[PDB]
């Protein structure tokens, strides 16, 4: 052994449960929620399944300039209208 | 006794042999440089540095 | 509180169906939403 | 499709074919509670 | 508890079922109730299959592979293979269901109630794995079992109601068989057929009569050999050649289910008889076949000539010759010129695909089941994307006879596997190191060196 | 003893310098045909019309090829699972042109390399050894059987079997990967952890073993020789191996039974490569890797491209361009 | 931005929570 | 007799917090539509 | 006994989890490729980069999931956070492909930290540091593949990109453009990858296979004590087996496990040099004899010429999506293809 509590003494614990059914389904919702409201998509800059286009566009939005990439992308977006 | 893949450790603890085997592959790599050098010279083709420099050849 | 309340083969059995609930509901989305090629 | 009375039964129906692999898994909760011996 | 630790037992949880391996009332319990789960799993199987099908659909297209099954036995359908009656299945499907039942139940009770062991209790029930005596007399009950059940399929196409015949004359429908082939040279002439292209072995079968003839051999040849070996106990020659232990038993039969594995693969995926295209969809062979018919009969109403059409290598683009010299598809089916089904015989003449026939006979139903056929061919994903590997999404199809061939190969597979590692155990137990080498009497020690 | 107690004896000896047996006396023939067979067909083979379109293939090196490009190329797609024996040719320059040296091959290798696993079992007896070895062959074996027998059967032609060669390997691995897309399913995923994970675990325990090695020789000499073979102790300390991979990741993760470790070693790699056989050996019956073609698809119905697609591209390819004049209608149903 | 309010609310309820209820302890250790 | 809060209870939480919130993330996933 | 010392007292304090000096460069690098991942093939896309979905947020599965690398117009930009391209913007970032660079750049940092562990673990513990040395292998295959490989060529756009079906596509285009299969340095890798699994099967069911009877136990693992002086198994009989079965045998254990290092460390290494090359295009793509006699000679096939046919199909099929900076518009007519299909 190296000192700390067996894991097998703490998941049996009725302690751990009670933090952790709290703890637990706490970090799920908010995770379910992170997507749901929409806050991903703007976080990671993904685009939802009516902003990869424009109505009749069908060209892919690729960067082509690495030092005015930034201004492409914001570009790219605004062309959704 | 000193297997294939260690037969140069003998050097280890003897300065001046290995001052030696420097001294040799010092001697091989300038001899390698010289007798490349001669190759490149009677192989080179020096009428045309636009469209045959060097580095074509 | 006491370590050893809990029986470790009911934490495994609870566990162990809530990974197929996860997975069963991923399984699920493939044929659903995105990812199902509808 | 079931004759129409059993209709009722279509959900459970959908469930049953798995029913055999769940005897594996019991079999391992079962274990479990043995200690693996 | 007796032996179920490891202490006692001298095997661990993993290898938990062999501390059944003496004890007879238990295993016993252990053997009702799992054929008390694979009629569960016919059963309830059954009934799923039944809830999800929609009759005017083919069988194939609908991920059925039980219903199928007792189609082919004339129960549900008529001319052509379609549905026309449901019940049939639903009845197949509850007894099933409810049979399971009383076999979960006797094995249950056997298992954790009954006698854990059978001997002291009846010395009919009870058996020693060496006594060879009660080991061959169980043999021979179960010898007489499936003879019996042979003869009951002899039965089903004989006096109730008869078989679907894909071959029927004028188009597949259920026929009553009234003439069985009996004569042991055609039903072992299979038997003794190679089973390499144009042949076949017993896959080669391609009539009711050679198969309800060949069941009434079964039949008679089982219950036979049953009697005999409850009458009879094994020869010297016999007694030297086998282990006689209870994995020694199980790894033969384990070889035995490999071996009949294998054989049912390339039956479901070769085989149009019994295992009707109407039901589990067409052959690889056949689809392929079927393009070739396909095309060959868009391109001869576009004015063509198949049989002078020469194609890019020198070949018939349409037609060209087999290495013996029938007339056969040309392209890659060329093949697949040993497949034959319902829908091509008829442009078949003594040299193969006959010309005439072909410009002037091909009937509109022979186009339809080529089109069908070629365009429901045994291709598609493991998510069952339908098509060639690079076809979209679109057809949620794949073939029954590629989830039955694929399944029973992996299962056959395993079970050679299994046969191995019993058998290699059995020998090993039987000669009393399968726990490992005697330091103080290493075999290899005792012998001379090699070199 | 009478004669054929005698030759029994010699067969089952256990004293023979390479052991025979009786898997052997099936073994001993058969391989040494399909050796003969294949190294002369190699050499001096002429070409061979694999797809059954008078369109002749050279494999052999006499006939332009080297070891890299060499094959003892697969039967006639006109031929395709007919048996074709020698004695079923017209001559040997017939049986050249279709291809039997490749039947003649696959077949007697097949029956002696299955001989090879029983023999396997048999020596593992005689000598008093557990039997389990030939199990772990099995797995290669089966690989074999999977691309020499059971693919060309459920395609319908030992036209499309593995060739016996190195880029004759590489066209049976290419036109896989068209036809069944075999990287996305998931059994030969599973085969490459089998042989990564194998290759993994072998570098694994060679250097805990030799980074714990019991000192027993000078630095003039090779540790080898601190070793000496049948000494009774182990040379090693498996403690201070445990103690060492243990710390690397953590206790529970590292095996302080030697048993169950080779139990291991043995089973990730025989078990991995037994599903890259029953993937071989179940798109041979074309359930296909996992096919998410245009899967993702945007508001209007837009596909969005997945990397998937990308793969399926690459494998459209591979699929119009392979064998290309052997198909006449518009779909490649084997 | 209130959905970062309402997505790492949970979360911060969580460890409110079991701050709560393991602070003896830790105190105790500390 | 036992601490709480050590290394190892760190490491176990870096890695199982994100993933439980990843697969809440993830379930709500399933029910998006284009 | 200053601060240094009480640091390194408690860095290799004997816990669950090792911490070591090693640790401080390991345990962020790692834990934030593996984060970087995670959070990538979780939720960020490639449409920016690539014009793929990449994530679970935007459909994708586990199989077709991935961090893809930055566009080709990045060239090999570090492409920092704080760089030039993102400037700052973590949303930018995520678009560009900042992640691909996290993950490549902390992974390749961490895989240094691990192998240090290594290194300190093995002097802490007393044993000869053979596990970093054989780690040598994995670091050159990372480092070959994932660094220099892209280095040599445009962009890291053609670095592989983190993600199954990714990887999958990385082989392919291997395949149709280098010619991967055909390099003696690949072959040599192949070997050793499958010379080692031989190696562990054939190695682990031996030992299972020469056991002595060490209990009585029909499940033969509990006879074995961790503390015990004599071999488990039997190398005599072993031997004896495998050099009537094969012909020859180990007969030294030493020699055994160094040769179960040597194969497979060694295999990854020559697969490296070859990559290495691949950066460059310096391919083993041809055989020149082979083209001489096949361009006159209209009626000379073998199975080297059928797969560059093969690999023609690939890069003309697979080109204009995998490489969109491009812009390539290959007409229908100038599709290379069979007949029919
Ligand atoms: C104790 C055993 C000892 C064994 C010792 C060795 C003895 C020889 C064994 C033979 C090995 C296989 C040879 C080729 C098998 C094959 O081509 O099998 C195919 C044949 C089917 O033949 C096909 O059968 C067809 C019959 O259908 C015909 O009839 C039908 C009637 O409806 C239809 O009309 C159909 O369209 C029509 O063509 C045609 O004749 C085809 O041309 C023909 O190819 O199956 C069959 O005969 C029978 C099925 C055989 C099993 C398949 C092999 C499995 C081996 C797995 C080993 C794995 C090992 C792992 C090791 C670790
Ligand atoms: C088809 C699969 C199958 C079957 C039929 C069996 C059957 C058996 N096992 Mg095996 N076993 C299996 C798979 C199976 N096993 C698997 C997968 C493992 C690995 C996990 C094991 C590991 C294992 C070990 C280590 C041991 C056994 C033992 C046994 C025997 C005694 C069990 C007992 O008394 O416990 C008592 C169990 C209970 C009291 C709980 C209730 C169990 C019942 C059967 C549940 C019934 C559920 C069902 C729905 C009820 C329907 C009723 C309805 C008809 C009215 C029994 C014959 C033991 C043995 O051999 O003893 C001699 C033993 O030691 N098994
Ligand atoms: C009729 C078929 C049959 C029967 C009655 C037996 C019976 C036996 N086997 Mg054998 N065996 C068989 C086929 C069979 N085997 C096959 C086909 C193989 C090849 C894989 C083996 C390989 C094998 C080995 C290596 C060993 C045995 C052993 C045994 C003995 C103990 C088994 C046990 O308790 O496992 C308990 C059950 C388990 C631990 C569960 C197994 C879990 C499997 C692998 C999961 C399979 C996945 C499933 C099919 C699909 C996924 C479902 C999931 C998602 C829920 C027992 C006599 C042991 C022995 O040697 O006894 C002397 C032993 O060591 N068998
Ligand atoms: C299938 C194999 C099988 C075998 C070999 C046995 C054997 C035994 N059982 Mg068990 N049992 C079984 C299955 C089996 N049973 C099933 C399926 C059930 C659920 C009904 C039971 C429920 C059960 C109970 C409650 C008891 C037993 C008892 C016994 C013992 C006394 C038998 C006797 O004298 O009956 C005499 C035989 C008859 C009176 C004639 C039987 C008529 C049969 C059923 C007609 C059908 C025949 C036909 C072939 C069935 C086909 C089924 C197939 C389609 C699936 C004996 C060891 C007793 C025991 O163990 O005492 C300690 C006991 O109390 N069994
Ligand atoms: C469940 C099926 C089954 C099983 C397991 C047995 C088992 C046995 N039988 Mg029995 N038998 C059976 C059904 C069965 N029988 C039936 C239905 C009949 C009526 C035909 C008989 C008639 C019978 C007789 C007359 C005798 C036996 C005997 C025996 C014993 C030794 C047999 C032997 O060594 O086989 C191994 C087989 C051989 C050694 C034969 C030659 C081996 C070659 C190489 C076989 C090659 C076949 C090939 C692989 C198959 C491919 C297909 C082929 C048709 C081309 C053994 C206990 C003997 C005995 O001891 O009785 C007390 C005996 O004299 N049986
Ligand atoms: C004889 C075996 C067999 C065959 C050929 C089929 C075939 C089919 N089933 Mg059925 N089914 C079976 C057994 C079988 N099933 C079993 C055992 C169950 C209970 C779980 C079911 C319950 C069931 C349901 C509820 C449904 C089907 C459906 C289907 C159809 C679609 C299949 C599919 O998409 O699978 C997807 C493929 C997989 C999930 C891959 C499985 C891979 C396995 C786990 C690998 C196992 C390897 C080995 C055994 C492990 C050993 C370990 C080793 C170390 C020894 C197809 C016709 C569907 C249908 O369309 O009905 C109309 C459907 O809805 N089946
Ligand atoms: C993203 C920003 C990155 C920048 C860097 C910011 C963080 C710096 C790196 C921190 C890495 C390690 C942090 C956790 C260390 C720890 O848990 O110590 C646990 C210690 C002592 O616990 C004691 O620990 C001991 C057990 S053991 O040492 O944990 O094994 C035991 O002796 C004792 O009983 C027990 O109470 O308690 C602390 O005070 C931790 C201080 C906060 C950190
Ligand atoms: C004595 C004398 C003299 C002389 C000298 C001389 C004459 C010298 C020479 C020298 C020389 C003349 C040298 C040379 C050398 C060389 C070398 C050293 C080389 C090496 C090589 C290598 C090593 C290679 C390798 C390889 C290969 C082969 C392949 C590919 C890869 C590689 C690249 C790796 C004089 C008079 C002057 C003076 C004094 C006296
Ligand atoms: C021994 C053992 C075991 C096993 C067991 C088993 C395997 C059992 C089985 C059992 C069984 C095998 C059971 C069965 C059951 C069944 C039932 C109970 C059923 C019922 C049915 C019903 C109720 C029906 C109904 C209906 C109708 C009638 C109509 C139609 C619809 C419906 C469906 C509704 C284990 C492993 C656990 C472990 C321990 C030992
Ligand atoms: C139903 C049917 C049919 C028929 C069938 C039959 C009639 C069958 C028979 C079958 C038979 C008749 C079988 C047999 C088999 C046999 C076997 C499979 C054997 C085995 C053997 C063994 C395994 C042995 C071994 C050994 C050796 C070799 C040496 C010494 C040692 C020992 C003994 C181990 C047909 C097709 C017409 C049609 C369809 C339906
Ligand atoms: C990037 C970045 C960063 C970082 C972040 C991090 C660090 C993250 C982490 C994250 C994480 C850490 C996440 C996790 C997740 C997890 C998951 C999502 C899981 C899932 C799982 C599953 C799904 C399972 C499955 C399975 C398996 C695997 C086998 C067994 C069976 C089953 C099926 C159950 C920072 C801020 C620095 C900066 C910026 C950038
Ligand atoms: C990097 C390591 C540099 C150690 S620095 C070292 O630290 C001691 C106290 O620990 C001082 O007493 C000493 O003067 C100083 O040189
Ligand atoms: O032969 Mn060799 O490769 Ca099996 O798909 Mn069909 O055929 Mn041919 O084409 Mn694709
Ligand atoms: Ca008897
Ligand atoms: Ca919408
Ligand atoms: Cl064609
Ligand atoms: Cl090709
Ligand atoms: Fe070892
Ligand atoms: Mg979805």
């Amino acid at each position: 052994t190296t000192g700390e509590r067996p894991f097998s003494d703490i998941i049996t614990s009725v302690r751990y449960w009670v933090i952790h059914s709290i703890t637990i389904p706490a970090l799920f919702i908010a995770g379910w929620l992170f997507v749901s409201t929409g806050l991903a998509y703007d976080v990671f800059g993904t685009p939802r399944p009516d902003s990869y286009y424009a109505q009749e566009q069908r060209s892919i939005p690729l960067v082509t300039d690495r030092f005015e990439a930034k201004q492409q992308v914001e570009t790219f977006l605004e062309q959704l209208k | 006794g000193l297997p294939w893949y260690r037969v140069h450790t003998v050097l280890i603890n003897d300065p001046g042999r290995l001052i030696a085997a420097h001294l040799m592959h010092t001697a091989l790599v300038a001899g390698w440089a010289g007798s490349m050098a001669l190759y490149e010279l009677a192989t080179f083709d020096p009428s045309d540095p636009v469209l045959n420099p060097m580095w074509r050849q | 509180s006491e370590g050893g309340r809990i029986p470790l083969w009911i934490v495994a059995t609870v566990a162990g169906m809530g990974v197929i609930v996860i997975v069963g509901l991923f399984f699920y989305g493939a044929y659903a939403g995105l990812g199902s090629s509808l | 499709k079931l004759p129409e009375a059993y209709a009722i039964f279509d959900p459970l129906v959908d469930v049953l074919p798995v029913i055999p692999v769940l005897f594996l898994a019991l079999a391992f909760v079962w274990q479990a509670a043995v200690g693996f011996r | 508890a007796t032996n179920r630790d490891q202490e006692s037992s001298g095997f661990a949880w993993w290898a938990g079922n062999a501390r059944l391996i003496n004890l007879s009332g238990k295993l016993l319990g252990a053997h009702v109730a799992h054929a008390g789960l694979i009629v569960f799993w016919a059963g309830a199987m059954t009934l799923f299959e039944l809830a999800h099908f929609i009759p005017e659909k083919p069988m194939y297209e609908q991920g059925l592979i039980l219903i199928p099954h007792i189609a082919t036995l004339g129960w549900g359908v008529g001319p052509g293979g379609e549905v026309v009656d449901t019940f049939p299945f639903f009845v197949v499907g509850v007894v099933h269901l409810i049979s399971s039942a009383v076999l979960g139940f006797g094995g249950v009770y056997h298992a954790i109630r009954g006698p854990e062991t059978l001997e002291e209790y009846s010395s009919f029930f009870g058996y020693d794995w060496k006594d060879k005596n009660k080991m061959t007399t169980i043999l021979g009950f179960h010898l007489i079992v499936l003879g019996i059940g042979a003869l009951l399929l002899v039965a089903k196409a004989m006096f109730f109601g008869g078989l679907y015949d894909t071959w029927a004359p004028g188009g597949g429908d259920v026929r009553v068989i009234t003439n069985p082939t009996l004569d042991p040279r055609v039903i072992f002439g299979y038997l003794l057929k190679s089973p390499f292209g144009g042949e076949g072995w017993i896959v080669s079968v391609n009539n009711l009569e050679d198969v309800v003839g060949g069941h009434i051999w079964i039949g008679l040849i089982c219950i036979a050999g049953g009697i005999w070996h409850i009458l009879t106990t094994p020869f010297g020659w016999a007694r030297r050649a086998f282990i006689w232990s209870g994995e020694a038993y199980l790894s033969y039969s384990l070889g035995a289910l490999s071996m009949m594995g294998f054989i049912a693969t390339c039956f479901v995926w070769f085989n149009n008889t019994v295992y009707p295209s109407e039901f589990y969809g067409p052959t690889g062979p056949e689809a392929s076949q079927a393009q070739a018919m396909t095309f060959l009969i868009r391109d001869q109403k576009l004015g063509a000539n198949v049989g002078s059409a020469q194609g890019p290598t020198g070949l018939g683009k349409y037609l060209m010759r087999s290495p013996t010299g029938e007339i056969i598809f040309g392209g890659e089916t060329m093949r697949f010129w040993d497949f034959r089904g319902p829908w091509l015989e008829p442009l078949r003449g003594p040299n193969g695909l006959d010309l005439n026939k072909i410009k002037n006979d091909i009937q509109p139903w022979q186009e339809r089941r080529a089109a069908e056929y070629m365009t429901h061919a045994p291709l598609g994903s493991l998510n069952s994307v339908g098509g060639v590997a690079t076809e979209i999404n679109s057809v949620n199809f794949v073939s029954p006879r590629s989830w039955l061939a694929t399944s029973h190969f992996v299962l056959a597979f395993f079970f050679l596997v299994g046969h191995l590692w019993h058998a290699g155990r059995a020998r090993a137990a039987a000669a009393g190191f399968e726990k490992g080498i005697d330091r103080e009497s290493e075999p290899v020690l005792s012998m001379p060196s090699l070199d | 003893a009478n004669l054929w107690e005698r030759f029994c004896n010699w067969v089952t000896s256990t004293d023979n310098r390479l052991y025979v047996g009786w898997f052997g006396v099936i073994m001993i023939p058969t391989l040494l045909a399909a050796t003969i067979c294949f190294v002369i067909a190699f050499i001096a083979a002429p070409p061979v019309d694999i797809d059954g379109i008078r369109e002749p293939v050279s494999g052999s090196l006499l006939y332009g090829n080297n070891i890299i490009t060499g094959a003892v190329v697969p039967s006639s797609n006109a031929i395709g699972l007919h048996f074709y024996p020698i004695w079923e040719a017209a001559s040997l320059d017939e049986w050249l042109y279709n291809g039997g040296p490749y039947q003649l091959i696959i077949f007697h290798f097949l029956l002696g390399a299955s001989c090879y696993m029983g023999r396997q079992w048999e020596l593992s007896y005689r000598l008093g050894m557990r039997p389990w070895i030939c199990v772990a062959y099995s797995a290669p074996l089966a690989s074999a059987f999977a691309v020499f027998l059971i693919y060309p059967i459920g395609q319908g032609s030992f036209s499309d079997g593995m060739p016996l060669g190195i880029s004759g390997t590489f066209n049976f691995m290419i036109v896989f990967q068209a036809e069944h897309n075999i990287l996305m399913h998931p059994f030969h995923q599973l085969g490459v952890a089998g042989v990564f994970g194998g290759a993994l675990f072998c570098a694994m325990h060679g250097s805990l073993v030799t980074s714990s090695l019991i000192r027993e020789t000078t630095e003039t000499e090779s540790a080898n020789y601190g070793y000496k073979f049948g000494q009774e102790e182990e040379t090693y300390n498996i403690v201070a191996a445990h103690g060492y991979f243990g710390r690397l990741i953590f206790q529970y993760a590292s095996f302080n039974n030697s048993r169950s470790l080779h139990f291991f070693l043995a089973a990730w790699p025989v078990v991995g490569v037994w599903f890259a056989a029953l993937g071989i050996s179940t798109m041979a019956f074309n359930l296909n890797g996992f096919n998410f073609n245009h899967s993702v698809i945007d508001a209007k119905g837009n596909v969005i491209n997945t990397w998937a697609d990308i793969i399926n591209r690459a494998n459209l390819g591979m699929e119009v361009m392979h064998e290309r004049n052997a198909h006449n209608f518009p779909l490649d149903l084997a | 931005d209130w959905r970062v309010l309402v997505v790492l609310l949970p979360v911060l309820l969580a460890a409110g929570w079991a701050v709560r209820n393991i602070l003896p302890y830790a105190v105790k250790q500390v | 007799s036992y601490p709480i809060f050590t290394v190892r209870w760190v490491a176990v939480h870096t890695l199982a917090v994100p993933t439980i919130f990843f697969l809440g993330a993830i379930a709500a996933m399933q029910f998006i539509q284009r | 006994r200053g601060w240094f010392d009480i640091l390194d007292d408690w860095l290799k304090r004997d816990r669950f989890v090792f911490v070591g000096w090693s640790g401080i460069l390991l345990f962020p690098c790692a834990y934030l490729a593996l984060g970087g991942w995670l959070t990538g093939t979780t939720f960020v896309t490639s449409w920016y980069t690539h014009g793929l979905a990449s994530s679970y947020l935007e459909g994708c599965n586990f199989l077709t999931v991935a961090v893809s690398t930055p566009a080709n117009s990045m060239g090999h930009s570090l492409l920092l956070l704080w760089g030039p391209e993102a400037q700052g913007d973590f949303t930018r970032w995520c678009q560009l492909g900042g992640l691909w660079t996290f993950i490549a750049l902390h992974g390749a940092f961490g895989l240094i930290g691990f192998m240090l562990r290594q290194f300190e673990i093995a002097r802490l513990v007393g044993v000869r540091p053979y596990n970093a040395i054989a780690f040598s292998a994995p670091i050159a295959v990372f480092v070959s593949v994932f660094l220099i490989y892209p280095l040599g060529q445009s962009s890291w756009f053609f670095a592989p990109s983190f993600g199954v079906a990714a990887i999958f596509r990385f082989l392919l285009f291997f395949q149709g453009f280098h010619n991967w299969t055909l390099n003696p340095f690949h072959m040599m890798g192949v070997a050793g990858v499958l010379g080692g699994a031989l190696l562990c099967a054939i190695h682990g069911a031996t030992v299972e296979n020469t056991l002595f009877q060490d209990g009585e136990g029909a499940s033969t693992f509990r006879a074995f004590n961790p503390t015990q002086a004599e071999e488990t198994y039997s190398m005599v009989t072993a031997n004896r087996f495998w050099s009537q079965i094969f012909g020859i045998a180990f007969s030294n254990k030493r020699w055994l496990h160094f040769f179960m290092l040597f194969v497979p460390v060694t295999g990854l290494w020559m697969s490296a040099i070859g990559v290495v090359g691949l950066a460059l295009n310096l391919r083993s793509y041809d055989f020149i004899s082979q083209e001489i006699r096949a361009a006159e000679d209209p009626e000379f096939e073998t199975f080297y010429t059928k797969n560059l046919l093969l690999n023609e199909g690939i890069r003309a099929w697979m080109a204009p999506q995998d490489q969109p900076h491009e812009n390539f518009v290959f007409p229908e007519e100038v599709l290379p293809r069979g007949n029919a299909l």
